[PDB]
């Protein structure tokens, strides 16, 4: 059984989602049969009358807990059993109840955790809850690592009292709320200094794994309830074993016949495709400096650099970019000479009416022409506004790949919802190696239906929403509908350059009805249906073809003279040659071009000394 | 409500609203949008 | 004291190394005082009222140990603790008691190992022991691994009924010999369930860590009292700390500030200075093929070969080398272009005569020019024949660095021993990175004492053995001294050519007395102090300085004729300018060549276009 | 004593021995050298 129910967790720290119904019904929808919170748990602004029960199922937070201004009398978090902290409220906390009432000093009343067992990183805040009934009596210490405990901010203020105490066989007090059940069981300050991490007991037989995180159930790495660093699909490992070990006897390197990737914080047998295998053995999204990506066999690695290495382009939301949400006129220099953008590509609507919470200027429409450079996404390119002048995505009719290596909501790796564009024109696009394309809500933009997206998605498991765009019907009306000369797999736009793969072939970057063969002014020659010019020595052959090739070795005829296999425009007369000596040649009855005589320093017209004069 | 400062601090047509309990700020996004202001759409759950 | 005194240890399987009494003290000048054994153990051939009382300091054998043909009635390996089978006896063996027994029937009787609890590796076998006491009833399924245990081959036969019971303390009535202490402490088929490894006692507070290999003192990891793999100075991992640590958030690489390089059986802080680096972090002898050597920043490292890699050349002992023992004639072809010997050479006198037992024809001493190639040995060069005819290392003229690796004996890297050369003639050696120096036995070897070693070798503590060559009397007598053109610094032989170094000035390779500035074969010019001859048209002079350089920016006169800065022998007649423009010259009374009119492009014999004849 | 396949077997002037217990074959090398089959010299203890 090594599949859990995952989610995404919430970031909107305080932020409400429309009214009271509206942001309950937004949060069951995401929390609901969820085993594993991927981000951050927040539960804001419940009113009272709530069945907030779907939360029996979350059983581990990567991220943080926040429970502000609920009014809602129980939370069951009844199997949460830690809470990673990878990531805090307030710079500091990972747990927070904050001002938790309602208006006549009533609210939040029980919160029964009582499987959470330890948070692994992070502080704790209960501050404001008048309501709140035997959570002042819990022993945090068996929980928050001792390394944070000195940031803790407890503030019990219940002054009802309401309520009834908790079992007489619970440890001195330590209850998460009624009953024998709901007490505290703790698994960090009993037991003996035998045990380096946690326990199930007082005696010194009882000590847990190291890596174990919240308890255990049996003394072997194969017991934890949850792994602290890593896993190894069965076991709580503390690095993923290596794909080489070393040798104490020869002083070499062997190689390992259960080494496995480390891929987040699981050791898979083989890396995503779409992802960077370095040669630790390591699946990343994005080497140092140093190095520099490389295709290789089939899979992504890469090598040191060759000297000076080349710019590497920060995305919106990485590194440099971690304040700003869209794409401000402060930072679009920066994109200057850009190729492959590594992260992500915000284009908010608050970019181009300009923001004053930040004071930053508007985006001139014409500053986005920077990005026509730009050829590949190591992530999401998220497009939730246009300049309403233009007609299609211009500023990216470069772009060719999108790893989708990070996805917006951790699903989409294209989104190009509610634009005023009428045809896509990403004609150069060929490959979305991961993650859903939703393209929807544009007004007046069709073209979109007809692209079999089966080809461009390289993973399978790849939907695709395209919905409420300009009719069907609407637009195949008006002309608007792919080319003629085009084949029938799709179109980004009316234009011949505009189609993916063409009907019978193609000049360079369009389509067209037939090769110059035969006629024409340029002669031609078909390979891959591509249409290439014949060198341009090459006699244009009014009755069969001209030339097999790109260079002057197919010429059927050479236009003027014939120097060997090549075809020149004139024999040669004064190349470099063998000891330093030149060359010069002459061109005879066929037009063949033969070697001067040893002699003939000024080249000569003629064969030997009998060809040269003064 | 919020002072002059948090103006235009709410992207999607938001409302800034003032929490007087935890003394900050926070909006109040319409239907449809998800962020910490407002600033995302809801891809997942409409188009 | 921190660190345990090692030896090396015999491997001479069954062979007598002399007399009886010669053997004793080869086996007692190798096992004294030592602590740790980094090879193997041979106790053969010890005939008894041999007080073998120098081996209750043993604590750990690397390899095996093999305890055959002995007659002494007790041989004290009382503290030997871990046998680590890291090369078989027979092939499938890590510990051989053999045939101890004298003539009449007496031999070997007490072989008290009462500390022995592990052999990590190997089975055991215990035959033809007529007289061994205590020893049968020792339960080797706590001490030999529980996977070789198919392999044991143990028989019991002591008819004489001479043996001793032994106390009812013992676990099962096993005892290593007669007495209380020599009961047989068990520690791993008494282990609780829940323990992995060892155990100290049966009670499940008491397993030992997963690493510790004989047994412990507490739970810890710096607790055990053998380790298995490694050894973290204080503790002892599985795998020495890694370099760059992964990070399950960020997908990215870290620096481990607790990082250690593995270099054999320990993590070091950093790699000695002849070893390889990878970049894993583990100090090789020779790095895998898809990589080649190369120096980076004053260590050695190795790169990525630049496509396929260049002739990899094996040494004597390793690679399909394994059993060869010498150069044969059979085995030089594969020597045939090689310039890095990674391994080592050895030159023994069966080479050169060639053994029927092997089925090796004789070697043909011009056949020995093969290595002339040869620019360095990672491993070392052992020269035990050579010869007669020649008079010095004639094939080792090009050697330049030893980096001594691998060594004879553990402890020398050059050894030329009893030759009849008549000087060494290294005279490119310049390095001898590790190891010691033996030069002794050349019955007539002048010159092996004048050179200053201290600059060839490159660390502290390499020392130096030159004794019983040619005495220091009869080179001066005869005249054997080096050439008296050359400096106090050293000498290889007589020739000027010989010496690494010139006192006035080096012509090259050889020395010479003074730079010809004067008369003599063209003029030259000193530049740290070599001798370089002026551009060849320059005119010499019994004047001054006739060049002081080398391009023709510097003869003083030349003889032919000059276009200003650089003299030629005719002045170019089709050189190319710029934009295609061709410089004419001609003569001048002057001797300088100037520019004709090239409106005659035939060559000018005068100025203007009325000088080109028709 | 050895058979005519063990001839020269042992390298350094050692004689060559039948090991009757273990049906092997092994050498007698002279003082001063050592190997399997005698064939290295002693270079840490004489010259």
């Amino acid at each position: 059984l090594e599949e859990k129910k995952v989610c995404q967790g919430t970031s909107n720290k305080l932020t409400q989602l429309g009214t009271f119904e509206d942001h309950f019904l937004s949060l069951q929808r995401m929390f609901n049969n969820c085993e594993v919170v991927l981000g951050n748990l927040e539960i804001t602004y419940v009113q009272r009358n709530y069945d907030l029960s779907f939360l029996k199922t979350i059983q581990e937070v990567a991220g943080y807990v926040l429970i502000a201004l609920n009014t809602v009398e129980r939370i069951p978090l009844e199997n949460l059993q830690i809470i990673r902290g990878n990531m805090y409220y307030e710079n500091s906390y990972a747990l927070a109840v904050l001002s938790n009432y309602d208006a006549n000093k009533t609210g939040l009343k029980e919160l029964p955790m009582r499987n959470l067992q330890e948070i692994l990183h992070g502080a704790v805040r209960f501050s404001n809850n008048p309501a709140l009934c035997n959570v002042e009596s819990i022993q945090w210490r068996d929980i928050v690592s001792s390394d944070f405990l000195s940031n803790m901010s407890m503030d019990f203020q219940n002054h009802l009292g309401s309520c009834q105490k908790c079992d007489p066989s619970c440890p001195n007090g330590s209850c998460w709320g009624a009953g024998e059940e709901n007490c505290q069981k703790l698994t960090k300050i009993i037991c003996a200094q035998q045990c380096s991490g946690r326990c199930r007991g007082k005696s010194p037989s009882d000590c847990c794994h190291n890596q174990c995180a919240a308890g255990c159930t049996g003394p072997r790495e194969s017991d934890c309830l949850v792994c602290r660093k890593f896993r190894n699909e069965a076991t709580c490992k503390d690095t993923c074993p290596p794909l080489m070990l070393y040798n104490p006897t020869t002083y070499q390197m062997d190689v390992n016949p259960e080494g496995k990737y480390s891929f987040g914080a699981t050791c898979v047998k083989k890396c995503p495709r779409n992802y960077v295998v370095t040669d630790h053995g390591s699946c990343v999204r994005a080497c140092g400096a140093d190095s520099y990506e490389m295709e290789e066999d089939g899979v992504r690695k890469c090598k040191k650099c060759e000297g000076p290495c080349r710019k590497v382009c920060n995305g919106i939301g990485i590194g440099e970019f971690k304040d700003s949400l869209s794409i401000n006129a402060t930072n679009i220099k920066h994109f200057k000479n850009c190729t492959s953008i590594s992260g992500d590509l915000h284009i908010l609507p608050v970019a181009f009416r300009g923001d004053s919470f930040t004071h930053t200027p508007p985006l001139d429409p014409q500053e986005l022409d920077i990005l026509k450079t730009v050829k590949e996404i190591t992530g999401f390119l998220l497009i939730q506004a246009w300049p309403e002048n233009r007609t299609d995505l211009h500023a990216f009719e470069n772009l060719e790949i999108i790893r989708g290596r990070t996805k917006q909501h951790g699903q989409f790796s294209l989104a190009v919802v509610s634009l005023n564009i009428t045809s896509l024109g990403l004609r150069s696009l060929k490959e979305i190696s991961d993650g859903d394309v939703i393209i929807s809500g544009n007004k007046n933009l069709c073209y979109a239906n007809t692209i079999n997206w089966k080809k461009l998605f390289g993973t399978s498991g790849q939907k695709t929403k395209i919905i409420s765009n300009r009719g069907e019907n609407s637009c195949k009306a008006t002309g608007q509908v792919c080319h003629a000369l085009c084949s029938p797999e799709g179109c980004w736009g009316p234009e011949p350059r505009d189609c993916v793969s063409c009907r019978n072939v193609s000049r360079g970057r369009e389509c067209v009805d037939k090769c110059n063969l035969l006629e024409g002014e340029p002669r031609e020659f078909v390979e891959n249906s591509e249409c290439i010019q014949c060198h341009p020595e090459c006699l244009p052959q009014a009755m069969n073809i001209t030339c097999t090739g790109r260079g002057p070795d197919n010429c059927i005829q050479c236009a003027h003279y014939i120097d060997g296999p090549h075809c020149v425009k004139t024999c040669p007369a004064g190349v470099m040659g063998e000891n330093n000596t030149l060359v010069w040649k002459y061109a005879d009855a066929g037009h063949v071009c033969h070697l001067c005589h040893p002699n003939c320093t000024y080249g000569c017209t003629g064969p030997g000394l009998e060809g040269c004069p003064t | 409500e919020c002072p002059l400062s948090h103006d235009g601090y709410c992207l999607h047509d938001g409302v800034c609203m003032y929490i007087e309990a935890l003394d900050k700020y926070a909006c109040n996004c319409v239907v449809g949008y998800i962020g910490e202001r407002c600033q995302y759409r809801d891809l997942k759950w409409w188009e």
